[PDB]
């Protein structure tokens, strides 16, 4: 029913990290876990298998040597620990239930990177068929994602929220845009909320005509 | 990946397509434990068949599995808009042991031509303010999901500076992409006007904005 994986890494070459699957809604004890990890734009790579009741476990000729899977019973949870970090260890890393893969967690991103994470800098979009369009430009943070709210979330509707560029500075950008009224610019508050997790930094700016 | 898929598959509604599999008499051939999984983008995959030939409940009729000498092959009988995705295979060798496929990208064609729509954004005054500018240029609601962009100082080309997103799928099946242009403010402050140029299907359209 549920397998939920711990939040995003970022992690210097030569360091280690060690993510965790929390299982529920079913008998934890009764299905092994496998860990298969995603390279960005690339294929699906199996890293190996972990018992939750022999005390088994097995690795890809890969990565052994290099990690250790373990389950904690008291908590439901798998862990797995890869060390000797390098950069094309950069990936989204899943948890799988059994020996048919039946069930996914929703993955959990590393990075390795000898570069630290960075917070954006936001500014506004000025608005220049009765509409107009606003928005924020979220310039120049590492790694990914951002989200973007609007009003702290009491407007909705017809906000887009563009997928990110990756510039020649190694860092990302994105646009959030919301069409609104003409009539409304100048009575109406109009305030992007963006948050990123990695640099556990949000930014409120309000976009005016 | 020890497993040889086809780096991309396409047909139309309606019509069947096979992903093949392919591996030697050692795996394939020797061992029956074949998953398939649908990757949707930015999603977990899901498990759509196993054992071969068997559908987890809930998993439409149209998809069904089979294995014939070192090749296992999943089939789309009757392909649907919403079955784009990347498709796996997987295989269980014994010892405790599992290989996936390369992947395979799935393209249903059909949809109607949608030329993109653009809006264009100036520097702010606030980055200005802080020695740089950056000009916005949005594109959204186009199929197909592939543009060109160039821009333009005046009406001459712009050579340095740009960067341009991959399409991506929207919600609404059309595709979205962004492209941003780097200047001084110097720069941007001394020509008449800055043009951002989306070329779709041969048709090229525009914005222009100015200081």
């Amino acid at each position: 029913m549920q397998l939920v994986q711990s939040g995003a890494e970022v992690k210097k070459p030569g360091a280690s990290v060690k993510v965790s699957c929390k299982a529920s809604g079913y008998t934890f004890t009764n299905y092994g876990l496998h860990w298969v990890r995603q390279a960005p734009g690339q294929g699906l790579e199996w890293m190996g298998w972990v018992s939750t009741n022999n005390g088994h476990t097995n690795y890809a000729q890969k990565v052994q040597g290099r990690v250790t899977m373990t389950t904690d019973t008291s908590t439901s949870t798998a862990y797995m620990e890869l060390r000797s970090l390098r950069s094309d260890d950069t990936a989204i890393y899943y948890c799988a239930r059994g020996v048919d893969l039946d069930y996914w967690g929703q993955g959990t991103l590393l990075t390795v990177s000898s570069a630290s994470t960075k917070g954006p800098s936001v500014f506004p979009l000025a608005p220049s068929g009765g509409t107009a369009a606003l928005g924020c430009l979220v310039k120049d943070y590492f790694p990914e994602p951002v989200t973007v709210s609007w009003n702290s979330g009491a407007l909705t509707s017809g906000v887009h929220t563009f997928p990110a560029v990756l510039q020649s500075s190694g860092l990302y950008s994105l646009s959030s845009v919301v069409t609104v009224p003409s009539s409304s610019l100048g009575t109406q508050t109009y305030i992007c909320n963006v948050n990123h997790k990695p640099s556990n930094t949000k930014v409120d700016k309000r976009v005016e005509p | 990946s020890a497993l040889t898929q086809p780096p991309s598959v396409s047909g139309s509604p309606g019509q069947s397509v096979t992903i093949s599999c392919t591996g030697t008499s050692s795996d394939v051939g020797s061992y029956n434990r074949v998953s398939w999984f649908q990757q949707p983008p930015g999603t977990a995959p899901k498990l759509i068949i196993y054992e071969v030939s068997n559908r987890p409940s809930g998993v439409p009729d149209r998809f069904s599995g089979s294995k014939s000498g070192n090749t296992a092959s999943l089939t789309i009988s009757g392909l649907q808009a919403e079955d784009e995705a990347d498709y796996y295979c997987s295989l269980y060798i014994s010892s405790s042991t599992w290989v996936f496929g390369g992947g395979t990208k799935l393209t249903v064609l059909g949809q109607p031509k949608a030329a993109p729509s653009v809006t264009l954004f100036p520097p702010s005054s606030e980055e200005l303010q802080a020695n740089k500018a950056t000009l916005v240029c949005l594109i959204s609601d186009f199929y197909p999901g592939a543009v060109t962009v160039a821009w333009k100082a005046d009406s001459s080309p712009v050579k340095a500076g740009v960067e341009t997103t991959t399409p991506s799928k929207q919600s609404n099946n059309k595709y979205a992409a962004s492209s941003y242009l780097s200047l001084t403010p110097e720069q941007w402050k001394s020509h008449r006007s800055y043009s951002c140029q989306v070329t779709h299907e041969g048709s090229t359209v525009e914005k222009t904005v100015a200081p």
